[PDB]
DNA sequence: GGGGCGGGTTTTCCTCGA
């Protein structure tokens, strides 16, 4: 598994929209819990969907793969992800449903033969006989760090103006400024792997053959992730992004990093994983290190420069 | 005293709208989910009252509805509105904040009242023009 | 006995569902009587379900004991805990259906050396000679603290949208955000040991030869429980999680430790251990404290740094 | 793709106002976050929006394309960058609403062939069957460097409010999708003249960057004409995503062009320039061209 | 009672906002409301609706006669035309209602129930006059 | 008059009965000691019937039975149900409160003839079926 | 000068024994 905990700090931001009252656009706002020294409070603070961070991923994975050659479904080489799931989208592909339960296996199979997105981030098939497949990527809501007593976040509203020479043509536009926080999980040891229960089908060899492309590409895919190629308003509204702090775990066994809220989550996360492995008779753990603001990590870890550098190394 | 002083905040709420033709004000005092944007909105809406006042077109009158009421005469674009009551004081403004600062659920019922004040004025207002 | 009290933080969480109305899914809501300075009233708080955490326990010991050899069940295999309530699992597993009473206790031996999951959780068999078997883990609903006037939870609902070039696509999801508590139970001394009365079976040697195996493996299987891989939605919904104040206590006699809903229950917990075993005339008694939040916890007490450590020492 | 960053030293400028306030006119401003020893502050800091500089380039577009001879729309001859957005402009403009989504093709080409900001810039049509088409040029707000622990920025009042900083922003182009329709479907005739215009168009496009890169955008240059100059500048050409640090640190030359360096590597590149303008004497590296002014950047880049 | 015409003109209200908006979703939130805030939300949002109405010219008071004159409300909505007959609330209705809210939100049920019926008949007798025609 | 309100407010009953396939709220009409009971069920069923009108599944009609009368078509799983007269309107629904704060053995009264219109419809649609 | 349009969910299971 590789498990990663990023940090990062956005001004002047609006990659994310809600319904719109009036003439104003509004940014996506949650409720969050906050530990002060008077005790526990409740506060309202701008959040980002993990669904627009999936969708970039799914985007350039898509892209990677029509590079490389491996194969990617009609319906999913325009940016449209709506998968397997309607009767309308086998219709198009050419794709038979499937008949009785002990057939499911098969249908999976030709679902993952044609498109590498299907068996990336899973897909769903509901009838009489319905298949499911679980994503394996795992992502999260983008939560500005809850450190201290003060959240590091800001929203306010814009005003913007129309010119036109018969006046018979104004708007408001929310603008997000914080430091956010976020994690991710991806689980390599089950790409191009049948999760439906069953007997043997004719295909699977071509899956083992093309195995390790669909695995490097889906490493491949994390570089625009973490290099901030995501969310929408980017044509007028495109912001200013700068990495500051990036674990990145490599197990072979269930692991989680400690969320980037507080100062000190490096060090932590690298005792939790010795521990670990020591506990879960491992065989497997490594550890890689981005620190671009000066805080403590530890001691025997390794210590990258860039986000290239680990995606290689991941790679290799 | 709490129903009182929410109710001189809507009528400053609505005069300002009424002044400035703008409802950005309310609409933002409505909304508000931090004390910082509802001070903002009392500071910006007297900041509008005040000029009106130094132009002589916000004044405080009475008017008879047998007994004289408080009222705040506003003109604003050749159109006359009058709001019936009070503006709030200094220590309205404070007693205010306080509510603010153990629920800004307070800030959203003053915006409803002014809201309202305002809505009622402009019906009567177009029904006069139209007659 | 291992009892223990757990406080979580967790924002922006969905892991529990119910019946969904419309395009609307909802999070699954409970009454609670709480108690304020005007007297007593009640509310409505979105809860998390105890099953869901008994089924990620179940599978965490499902994977630790094939990893290390112990048995496991054929339908238990996949992650599906029917056990042997039906005939048909009993048809798939191959175990004869008890004949009079005096066989139960032989029926009950064939489940117990076939699936650990049937040992350490219990089961359940319906029909001319019913047999019961209460399950070694004891849990409960997830439930946020209860402490002064004010509840710390939050639920609201988000908008999304499906992107299709020919429309012809719209929901909504429940989230909410909290500071949940939870209580477990694990009574260790009887893992490996037969609970129907009667007369000695062949095949009880090797459970006396397995039992120190299966208690380790049911030790381990609280990591997860403790770390917080449990929930669905995760692909799309990450939680995040993050660890406040952890309370364990080992003993030999019957004790149950203070729920998580006020400041000081630590030392109250503690105080009431020593009281216990003075007057239970008991012979063993321990206690283990970790504390993020800076709250009192009193004198005399060990304290540890992660979880990892605390499951070494209960395994030691 | 050609990416850059810039940064820009202005002193005494009024370039982007917003709603005013009795006899008072209002510098927009916008909160930022800044990081200092002993914390973190948030700070009001004066900004310019992206809009105005889209606004400037898609007019001296309009005048290079004009002086050239590629079609321009009639609205769009006046600096009014409605497009093709109500049923009103399509009535002066003369072109059929879309029937259904099999015919939105040719629409979108009908445009695309009328107007070359439409295609360059983007537009959208909302109706019974909505068109698309995303701008091919991406531009930010102006914000000044957030660097140490001290905002080099100053506003005040003489009512008009001046201000004072040293601002940088970054900029994007693709120019592989210029003249080229992004929706999908069966050809129709008239795509040999946008092959046959490719060139053309796309040289424009290139040249359309002066203006921005010289310092011509903004308002209230009547009365209050900004003193401007040029400090640092890097561009960027590749055939494959990415994007240069932006100006904030004081070394963020080195930092891109390593990046660049192993971007190629990793993402199996095949051509991958880079350009830089210094003039406060920082930090630079080596194996990289050095020009004097934009207008060299320009005509390389062109070539 | 004047709680009953408080109720009335807020059923008003509500029918007319309906009726302009052609959904049901704000009386379904007023006549669901366990809060305060629900109710207060739902007026706000409806009286926004019947504003916009009324600075189209969509929304205007007139006189019906059903042998004396009666005060209605006009609504044009996607080219249907509804009448409500009654007043629309005034401010100190709103005010009055929401105290009563304040003590018992089973007055929000009372005014959703009626605002429903209104509608109903109107949008009936509307699609009954289409099917004769 | 008021067997007129009752018989609307019947038919009502009987097309949210046959259109849910549910007899739980004709149960609490006809069980009903309370004005609040009565109440519930008239929002309840007309929130049925909306959601049937929306769908196009209740829509008002006539039949003849020489003459033209009015009729309510509900179609449920795929049966099909004729309720010949009309639905209340909201004036008949604020007489029949009226009636029902004077008297709640009005709400049963209406329950019977409503239980009456459902039963007869299922019995002559079985009968079709079977033949 | 007080915006416009397209979307308001699809399967599967409705208790077993003394």
């Amino acid at each position: 598994m590789i498990s990663g905990s990023v940090r990062f700090l956005v001004n002047l931001e609006s990659l994310n929209g809600v319904e719109s009252i009036g003439n104003l656009t509004k940014h996506r706002t949650a409720p969050v819990v906050l530990k002060t020294s008077t005790g526990y409070l409740v506060r309202y603070v701008p959040v980002i969907s993990g669904e627009a961070l999936a969708h970039a991923y799914q985007a350039s994975l898509v892209d990677i793969a029509k590079k490389e050659g491996l194969p990617v479904g009609s319906l999913s080489s325009q940016y449209e992800f709506i998968k397997f799931s309607t009767d309308e989208a086998l219709k198009i592909e050419g794709i038979k449903e499937p008949k009785d339960y002990n057939d499911a296996r098969r249908f999976e199979v030709e679902v993952m033969l044609k498109d590498v997105i299907a068996d990336v981030g899973g897909f769903m098939y509901a009838g009489g006989a319905p298949v499911r497949r679980t994503s394996r990527i795992k992502l999260g809501y983008m939560i500005p760090a809850l450190r201290g007593d003060e959240i590091p976040a800001q929203l306010e509203a814009q005003f913007h103006v129309r010119f036109s020479n018969k006046p018979v043509a104004i708007f408001n536009v929310e603008v997000s400024s914080a430091l956010y926080t976020f994690s991710f999980e991806l689980d390599e040891d089950l790409i191009a792997v049948p999760s439906t229960f069953g007997e043997k089908v004719k295909g699977e060899e071509e899956l083992e053959r093309q195995k390790a492309k669909r695995v490097k590409s889906a490493i491949k895919a994390l570089y625009s992730l973490l290099s901030g190629n995501f969310g929408g308003k980017r044509s007028r509204f495109l912001p200013s992004m700068k990495l500051m702090s990036l674990v990145v775990t490599k197990t072979d066994f269930p692991f989680m990093p400690e969320p980037a809220h507080d100062d000190d989550y490096i060090k932590t996360t690298i005792m939790r994983l010795g521990k670990a492995k020591g506990v879960l008779n491992g065989n497997l753990a490594k550890a890689y290190v981005i620190n671009n603001e000066g805080i403590e990590v530890g001691e025997g870890v390794t210590v990258l420069s860039t986000v290239e550098d680990l995606v290689v190394k991941l790679e290799e | 005293e709490k129903e009182n002083i929410i109710g001189r905040i809507a009528n400053l709420l609505a005069v300002g709208f009424l002044y400035s033709e703008s409802p950005t004000l309310v609409d933002r005092f409505a909304n508000a989910l931090s004390k910082e944007a509802v001070t903002k909105v009392l500071y910006d809406v007297q900041r509008i009252v005040q000029m009106g006042i130094d132009r002589s077109e916000i004044a405080t009158t009475t008017i008879t509805i047998g007994k004289d009421y408080p009222a705040v005469n506003v003109n604003s674009s050749g159109a006359k509105y009058t709001v019936v009551g009070y503006l709030p004081t200094s220590q309205d403004i404070e007693d205010f904040l306080r509510m603010i600062e153990e629920d800004v659920y307070y800030a959203r019922k003053a915006g409803a009242l002014a809201m309202s004040i305002a809505n009622r004025i402009k019906l009567g207002s177009k029904q006069s023009k139209s007659e």
